[PDB]
């Protein structure tokens, strides 16, 4: 019983820092991710270019292997350390059994490390929640999410960061059965998610794709302008 | 000047009505 | 005060273990019933979103080919304990060419269910139900965070366990049959749950001595649901 | 041009307000009264036409009543009229209308009515059927025979309309309203909280059916001061007196007790239980659609061009309040008088938007998170 | 309220010591580096300008770290020595392992991880030091980076130190340049920034410090320049002030 | 910039410096100048100077309009003939042409009485049709029909801003502040633009203020063109007065086009949906029959209780509750109970005959006369109940059928409102020529012919009410005659818009204060209410008249007059002392929804000691509310616990549970301080569905 420390329970059976460390994620930048049937795609919002510096270093979407893709929320330093560890874990797994690394094993690694990191004596838990997207077994699209407690939790679409309830609520009203594939409709689905974002500034949108066989492709802020134009065309056709 | 008129001269008619009423005005139980 | 695992109470007791027993209560419910025909077992999933894929959340896991489990509380302490049991069972088969019986499984788990110590960490926050078939027929086993392990004939855990045990002792006797205990359990489940009972809410795990393999029911559980 | 009628009606109102023998028995009662009609205070009442009073300094007498003004008016703890010649009780004095009434008993229906809401129309219906329908039309409690709900809790983010709904219930009212800010209940003495509780709710119970509204009541559990004698073992006594006051005895009365908090987690579970408070009421930040209703209402009486879409001020920020939109309006007016225009254009909204989202919502210096 | 250690969180979730480390940064020396191709610069303000020193070190904030990289620094001064010895050791380990100069980004992330390991672990004092980066590589050319006690690092082109440099960043945005790689232009711009932002009347050269880094034919030399060119830079900038008062 | 280069340009008198300086000043005329135009004292000398001199008129109206003037300012614009969406256009058009043309329209509207101000007025009308913010331009352009061509000139696209905004603020302010004759232009040109428009109850409220007969034909070919339907039959019949449903049923008796408007818009179809649906959606219990019908006995309170039970309308149960309750009853209460079966059932046309038929032609005069009274109560479209009563009426002094004359002349007054029914009034000539010593013969004569005659075409001074004036002044006896005959006189005066009938009856009538009280009755009824405050200061002075019953009705006119601007209706009548005046305010609250200030006045008015005023409080007190409601009732139980007070309490309980039909019967009630024979007609104030 108190917000210190991590080790003792509440008198009604809670952990304060486990519950409180998710708030740092919940005040963090928004990053969504869906799975198609063949091409999986995701993206972050709030690029927030401050007019005088470069932004190629602030990239919140990366990869550990050619088959898996990353995202996170919360603070950036824990994401840096966890991904730098996870690359070496992926490569050590590759040094073992010669398969491409399954998404399930590396999510069990990351959440397990995060949890046994939390259980120890006075280590501040990683206030992040990762998005781990891959299509490995005959191109079966999978995306799991993490938690500061360290619970991998398999979804079909995902939304975190600021206002994640509303952004996930849009996918409730959007995600019918016949999404994909239909890759173009998955493209427009990512575009409608970016239009349903908390700010949807139009130029602060950064999205990355994976066709389950190719590499990670960073798009261009003219294709997305065409996507916003055809989405506004669909809104006018609704009228 | 519709609602302005309405409030202004209606309260003025009220006050002018009040002015002529301000001018028109001029035990055995246990003792 | 009570502030830590290294301090008794003036009357008892921990006062950390008590808050772990309190932290049992937050979880979803689960019910197992021992029948000499075989051990049946059930759980609620408590699905939040339609995006939340239902077969991904694990409640019944497989430790041995004839030993099931069910978890109640913190997911990751339970995952650690399942990991250790999965290691230790295999070592017992390794060193003995035989199956570790489920009571001995539970003694092995409860050896460090309380080995909590930060110097010389915290105690764990999950209660576990073990179902299996040893040489003496089927076995149903109930442990706690405090390692006080005992056998139970039909134990219910988690949230709304009081009326579950009440209506369970209302219906239970020693000579039950299989499908009767199955429907008797899922009646109590749909009495303690808040949502409409369907194919995604619950899942069953049935182990039999002649049907040792596949301690699970997949979408025939729909047919079991529609018979009520 | 409306200054003429304004000044003339104001002066006529003041002059008509300043516009304020035949009876011989009344003059005989006047002559039974003294010329120096002194004033005293009661202690007890004895049935034999006379009772015991107390003087200013503390002399006490068995003095009788001029019986054309009733003795049922007399209660222990009242100020009376006394004589000099036999010191007899002369009559009833109008009571000390103490500064508790002049501060707390707000006579005024303050501002705009239920058309000043945003994101409402369920909670309005809750506070309506829990306070107004027990007040105005309690014929349905005849029709069934059920108790009205007692207590109301308003809780949510700061700037949600706790203040606004408190002013709304005090607008449509027919009962005496009382208002307390929850930070007042600690003073620089030992045991001043329970005295405040007892005198406050006694004055609440004495006049009429009433409504007691207290706000920021959470400022008593999670607040400490160097301006505090005793401390937690007097805060607990203040809480315990209010505890017995709220859910006590003796048919408490038609006094609706309505509370309003920012946070909810640091509060006594013995005070959110029913019996005390039957209608807990959520105030979430409701929707991105009634943003436009608050922009509509808060610009309903200011000249503005078209020049903007409220969707531009929907896709800017994720948490919404009247504290957002009214700040946008006021800062737009500051940018309007900054550029000496009317019919407020878009650039005022844009600079007002950015400067209001920055001041204040960011958290915290970079970085963290980002 | 929820103060005591660096670890664990305060319930928001916010932090205590990262914020207080930045507020420890703000009361220190002001430095800057500028947008320049074919070279890059560093500026620094002399703390403790008392007359009984020696200045026989030639470098007080600048540390020519590997060959082609220097670093300004700001904050608690002994922790800067602690980090700079280790950072030279990291760069020299990289050179030992590969026989290639370090391409500066993994160097920056390595130092950020060194700082971050003291952010998570407990109970240790995190380094209340921000510091700059200039350098050259085989992949991007001249570079600029901003280290932070959080472990976050920013690739800038015009950098930021604390309360004495928020107005400097404001002047850098309002007087932004792009396209001109002429180093004397950026040096005059930096002279203007330190003329306004430092409270030194008429900008005495003993209170300033300027270091540059140019690419010469294979060598990538670092120029800790002397005082007389600083003097004529001051006279040039004050002649530009006379050009500014030509509008009167 | 500085005024050094541009300021001495006013000094030369050469034409080219003016003819380029004034376009140069036109570019800076977007802000007028740098400042508040301190060129004035130097350029006012340039007045006497005379090519582009209308541009000099633009400069001159610009600077004189810029500082201040009331008549010389629009003179360069009326000399200018304006020639040669912008900020400059908002300046010289919006504020300068609005205020400047406004003072020209006011100054010439009060001064002369040209076409120049008509052309400028239409030009500013067009320019504010460009600006498109109405409300202020409209209320400015009222005071210059001009407003007619303004509306049909303005009304093309925007419907609800002009209709709702303009017709709301200018209808309310036109009845509020404006005198009557421009309201006809509101109503006729609003009949034009609303004749263009849909949502016809705007035109039906135009039928409320107009009372026109062409309108209902147009709105029935148009509201039959828009096929709810019986519901606009309902508020059609509620909205309409006595004249236009009989003119409507005669011209629609000719045409009818489907005959369903002869079904709806005379009678019986406002009332066929309600009473079954009244039984259906409402479920009223029995413990107020038994409890409120238990409030003891005494043949008064009990008699009143029968009335209270009777006005209960869950079936016509209190109608058919046995016998021996009316046998306990006595004469005028036997009128009240024989009519009470009328009061339970103001529907069931076929059931009315077969329920009243037992009490028809009975052994008792009061049972049969109150029974035909009940037949007059239950309906207004039957007219076959006339002849059994109508045939009997003549008695020639004071026999039975004169009491059937009271219930049947009154109940037939309840029954029909023709263009002028004349046959029933030819029956009314041997009624006033009969002149029984019973008051309510001439009472229901005047009141019933007034109910026939309310809504007359600006009234009439015809030989009907002229005859009752001369036969009124024939006999000066029983002053209730001298009170209730000017009732029906003023009822025939209702329907006025401009009637000089107060001057006509002023010449014929006035005398000793019986007929000066007739003068104040016509003075009350001829003056329904407008912005006409001169009779309100007349009310202030003649309110202080020493005769204290012309005080009663003359001050009682207030709730008729200022019924819409009701915030001024709180007055200091309680602060006065002429106790009938406290009665007058006690009337003046009345029955609408009754806010907390009204019940706050019932705080003091509830507590008074005279039994006619303590009697007078629960009536309007429970009319104004049709615990909470029963809280002042049990407070009245705390007041008494006389017999009058008990009766008053019963009346209050009954109450607890400008259409002329609700305007007449309470002014018929205003002589209550009297016999129960008067209270035998007390149950004829039929103003509620």
């Amino acid at each position: 019983s108190y917000d210190r420390a991590i080790t003792v329970f509440s008198p009604d059976g809670h952990l304060f820092q486990v519950e409180y460390a998710q708030e740092a994620v919940k005040k963090g930048s928004t990053a969504v991710g869906v799975r198609g049937r063949d091409i999986v795609v995701l993206g972050v919002e709030k690029k927030s270019v401050a007019k005088l510096q470069d932004e190629r270093t602030v990239r919140k979407i990366c990869a550990l292997d050619d088959n898996v893709c990353m995202a996170f929320a919360g603070l950036t330093a824990d994401a840096r350390i966890v991904i730098n560890r996870a690359r070496v874990e992926c490569q050590s797994h590759r040094l073992t059994v010669e398969d491409p690394v399954t998404v399930e094993y590396i999510t069990r690694y990351i959440a397990s490390l995060k949890q046994r990191y939390t259980q120890s004596n006075g280590r501040r838990p990683f206030g992040i929640s990762a998005l781990i997207v891959g299509f490995d077994f005959d191109g079966t699209p999978r995306l799991y999410q993490t938690d500061p407690s360290g619970t991998y939790h398999a979804w079909k679409a995902n939304a975190i960061g600021r206002g994640a309830k509303s952004v996930r609520e849009f996918l409730e009203k959007n995600y019918t059965d016949e999404a994909i594939e239909t890759d173009d409709l998955t493209i427009k689905l990512v575009i409608k998610a970016l239009l349903e974002v908390v700010q949807s500034g139009g130029k602060n949108i950064e999205l990355a794709v994976m066709r389950r066989d190719q590499s990670l492709k960073i798009l261009n802020p003219e294709e997305i302008e065409k996507y916003v134009a055809e989405i506004e065309k669909e809104k006018e056709e609704n009228e | 000047q519709v609602e302005d008129d309405i409030q202004q001269l209606l309260k003025k008619i009220n006050e002018l009505t009040g002015i002529k009423e301000s001018d028109t005005g001029l035990l055995a139980a246990d003792k | 005060y009570d502030r830590g695992v290294n301090t008794f109470s003036p009357e008892g007791r921990l006062f950390q273990v008590e808050y772990a027993i309190e932290a049992i209560k937050l979880g979803s419910t689960a019910i197992g019933i021992q029948t000499s025909e075989g051990v049946c077992l059930a759980v609620e999933k408590r699905i939040t979103s339609p995006l939340m894929e239902p077969s991904s959340i694990e409640k019944i896991v497989e430790i041995d080919a004839h030993i099931g489990c069910a978890m109640s509380g913190l997911i990751a302490d339970a995952k650690t304990l399942i990991d250790k049991a999965r290691v230790e069972t295999q070592n017992h088969w390794f060193t003995y060419n035989e199956t570790m019986t489920v009571e001995s499984v539970t003694q092995a788990v409860s050896n460090l269910a309380l080995q909590f110590g930060e110097e010389d960490s915290r105690p764990f926050g999950v209660a576990l139900l073990f179902g299996g078939v040893d040489e003496k027929g089927p076995q149903l086993f109930h442990m706690d965070p405090s390692g006080t392990f005992v056998q139970c004939d039909a134990r219910a855990i988690g949230s709304a366990s009081e009326g579950a045990q009440s209506s369970l002792q209302e219906v239970y006797h020693k000579s039950m049959t299989l499908k009767e205990a199955i429907k008797s359990s899922l009646i109590i489940l749909k009495q303690v749950m808040e949502e409409k009972l369907n194919a995604t809410n619950i899942e069953l795990a049935t182990v039999q001595p002649g049907q040792n393999f596949h301690m699970f029911t997949k979408e025939e559980l729909e047919e079991v649901i529609k018979d009520i | 041009l409306e200054r003429i009628k304004d000044y003339l009606l104001m002066e006529e109102e003041f002059i008509r307000n300043q516009e304020q023998k035949q009876e011989e028995e009344r003059s005989k009662v006047d002559d039974l009264r003294g010329t120096p009609m002194s004033v005293g205070t009661l202690e007890e009442i004895i049935d034999d036409n006379h009772a015991i009073v107390s003087t200013s300094v503390g002399s006490e007498h068995y003095v009788s009543i001029l019986s054309f003004v009733d003795k049922d008016l007399l209660e222990p703890g009242c100020s009376v009229l006394l004589n000099h010649k036999v010191h007899a009780v002369i009559g009833v004095l109008m009571d000390d209308t103490d500064p508790l009434v002049t501060v707390m008993k707000v006579e005024k229906a303050p501002q705009e009515t239920y058309a000043d809401i945003g994101g409402l129309d369920n909670q309005i219906q809750e506070i309506k059927e829990s306070v107004e329908l027990p007040l105005t039309h309690p014929e349905y409690y005849e029709e069934m025979g059920i108790k009205p709900p007692k207590g109301v809790i308003l809780y949510g983010p700061p700037g949600t309309g706790k203040t606004l709904l408190a002013k709304a219930v005090a607008n449509q009212t027919s009962a005496t309203f009382l208002r307390v800010v929850g930070s007042e209940l600690i003073q620089k003495y030992l045991g001043d909280g329970p005295k405040l509780v007892r005198e406050l709710f006694r004055v609440a119970e004495e006049h009429a059916p009433s409504i007691v509204f207290i706000d920021e009541i959470d400022a008593i559990g999670t607040k400490r001061y160097d301006s505090n004698s005793g401390g937690e073992r007097e805060i607990q006594r203040t809480m315990l007196e209010l505890l017995n006051q709220l859910d006590g005895f003796d048919s408490r009365g038609d006094v609706k007790v309505i509370m309003a908090t920012n946070r909810i987690e640091t509060l006594d579970p013995a005070l959110i239980r029913p019996g005390r408070i039957d209608r807990k009421i959520e105030f979430p930040l409701p929707d991105e659609k009634t943003k436009k209703r608050i922009f509509q209402i808060h610009t309903s009486r200011m000249t503005l061009a078209d020049d903007v879409t409220l969707d531009d001020l929907i896709m800017a920020k994720d948490d919404l309040s009247g504290a957002d939109i009214k700040a946008i309006c006021t800062e737009a007016g500051l940018m309007a008088l900054r550029e000496r225009r009317m019919k407020v254009t878009n650039e005022d909204f844009k600079k007002s938007k950015e400067n209001v989202l920055y001041k204040k919502q960011e958290g915290t210096p970079e970085g963290l998170y980002l | 309220r929820y103060d005591s250690r660096t670890t664990i969180f305060s319930p928001e979730g916010r932090l205590y010591q990262v914020e207080y480390a930045m507020e420890a940064i703000g009361h220190a020396g002001t430095c800057l580096g500028i947008l320049a191709n074919d070279g890059v610069l560093l500026a620094a303000e002399r703390r403790n300008i008392h007359k009984l020193l020696d200045e026989v070190f030639f470098s007080e904030k600048i540390y020519k770290l590997n060959e082609d990289m220097a670093c300004s620094v700001a904050g608690i001064t002994s922790d800067a020595n602690v980090l700079t010895n280790e950072l030279r050791l990291i760069a020299q380990r990289y050179l030992l392992q590969y026989q290639e100069p370090i391409p500066c980004e993994q160097l920056v992330t390595a130092l950020c991880d060194i700082k971050q390991a003291y952010t998570q672990f407990g109970g240790k004092r995190p380094f209340g030091v921000s510091l700059l980066y200039i350098g050259w590589d085989k992949h991007y050319g001249f570079q600029l980076y901003q280290s932070d006690p959080s472990g976050n690092y920013g690739g800038w082109k015009a950098t930021c130190i604390g309360n004495n440099s928020a107005a400097a960043v404001s002047m850098l945005k309002q007087d932004y340049k792009e396209g001109e790689m002429t180093l004397k232009s950026a040096l005059a711009l930096a002279i203007k920034v330190l003329n306004k932002t430092m409270d030194v009347s008429k900008l005495s050269a003993e209170k300033v410090e300027i270091a540059t880094l140019t690419r010469e034919n294979g060598k990538t030399v670092i120029r800790v320049l002397k005082q007389k060119e600083v003097e004529q830079l001051i006279k040039k900038h004050e002649e530009e002030e006379a050009k500014a008062e030509r509008e009167k | 910039r500085d005024k050094a280069p541009v300021q001495p340009q006013q000094s030369p008198a050469a034409a080219p410096g003016g003819t380029d300086e004034k376009p140069s000043g036109k570019e800076r005329r977007d802000a007028g100048d740098k400042d508040k135009e301190q060129e004035l004292s130097e350029e006012d000398k340039q007045l006497q100077d005379e090519l582009y001199r209308p541009a000099l008129e633009e400069l001159r109206r610009q600077i004189r309009s810029s500082t201040t003037s009331m008549t010389s300012v629009p003179k360069p614009l009326k000399f200018l003939r304006p020639h040669y969406n912008k900020r400059f256009a908002a300046d010289i058009i919006s504020v300068l042409a609005m205020t400047m043309s406004g003072e020209r329209e006011c100054l010439k509207y009060r001064l002369v009485g040209a076409g120049e101000v008509a052309k400028e007025w239409q030009e500013l009308d067009d320019a504010e049709k460009v600006q498109r913010e109405p409300l202020l331009t409209l209320v400015k352009e009222i005071v210059p029909l001009l407003m007619e061509i303004e509306q049909v000139d303005m009304l093309e696209k925007d419907i609800d801003e002009n209709a709702y905004a303009k017709v709301c603020l200018y209808l309310t302010s036109c009845v509020n502040y404006v005198p009557e004759p421009e309201n006809s232009a509101l109503l006729r040109c609003a009949l034009g633009v609303f004749r263009k428009f849909s949502r016809f109850p705007e035109a039906l409220r135009l039928a409320l203020m107009l009372n026109d007969m062409e309108l209902v034909e147009d709105i029935f070919t148009s509201c039959k063109d828009v096929v709810m339907l019986g519901r606009h039959g309902v508020f059609l019949e509620l909205s309409e007065d006595v004249e236009e449903y009989e003119d409507l049923t005669e011209i629609m008796s000719n045409v009818q086009l489907n005959s369903n408007f002869l079904a709806l818009a005379r009678e019986l179809d406002i009332m066929e949906p309600k009473v079954p649906d009244d039984i259906y959606k409402t479920h009223l219990e029995n413990n107020r029959f038994g409890g409120s019908g238990s409030q003891v006995d005494s043949a008064r309170m009990n008699l009143a209780s029968s009335f209270v039970n009777g006005f209960v309308n869950q079936d016509k149960l209190l109608t058919d509750d046995g016998n021996k309750w009316l046998y306990k009853n006595k004469d005028h209460g036997m009128l009240s109970a024989a009519a009470s079966l009328g009061m339970i059932l103001l529907w069931d046309v076929d059931g009315g005959l077969t329920q009243i038929d037992k009490y028809l032609y009975s052994s008792e005069d009061y049972i049969k006369s109150g029974a035909l009274l009940a037949c007059g109560i239950v309906n207004s479209g039957v007219r076959n109940e006339c002849d059994p009563a109508l045939a009997l009426l003549s008695d020639y002094v004071l026999h039975n059928s004169n009491t059937m004359r009271l219930g049947s002349i009154f109940g037939l007054g309840l029954a029909y409102a023709g263009s002028n029914r004349e046959d029933v009034l030819t029956l009314l000539l041997p009624v006033m020529g009969d002149s029984k010593s019973s008051m309510e013969v001439a009472g229901v004569t005047a009141l019933a012919c007034g109910m026939i005659a309310v809504g007359s075409c600006n009234g009439d001074v015809t030989s009907t009410i002229l005859q009752t004036i001369m036969e009124k002044s024939e006999t000066e006896l029983k002053d209730t005659y001298a009170r209730w005959l000017p009732l029906g006189l003023g009822l025939n005066h209702l329907g006025k818009g401009e009637a000089i009938e107060a001057i006509l009856a002023a010449l014929e009538v006035v005398s000793e204060p019986f007929r000066s009280f007739a003068n104040t009755l016509v003075d009350v009824c001829a003056y329904a209410g407008s912005g006409n405050v001169l009779k309100v200061q007349q009310l202030l002075h003649i309110c202080s008249e020493h005769f204290d019953s012309k005080e009663k009705e003359e001050d009682k006119d207030k709730k008729e007059k200022k019924d819409k601007d009701k915030k001024e209706a709180p007055a200091d009548m309680g602060a006065h002392q002429g106790v009938a005046v406290l009665g007058i305010a006690l009337i003046a609250m009345g029955e609408e929804i009754g806010a907390e200030m009204a019940l706050r006045t019932f705080g003091h008015l509830l507590r008074y000691g005279e039994p006619t005023l303590r009697r007078a409080v629960p009536l309007a007190l429970a009319l104004i509310s049709v615990s909470h409601d029963a809280d002042p009732e049990v407070s009245y139980n705390s007041i008494f616990a006389a017999r009058l007070a008990a009766m008053l309490r019963q009346l209050a309980q009954y109450h607890a549970k400008k259409g002329t039909l609700t305007l007449c019967p309470y002014h018929s009630d205003r002589q209550l301080m009297s016999q129960v024979a008067v209270a035998g007609l007390l149950t004829v104030l039929v103003s509620f569905l």
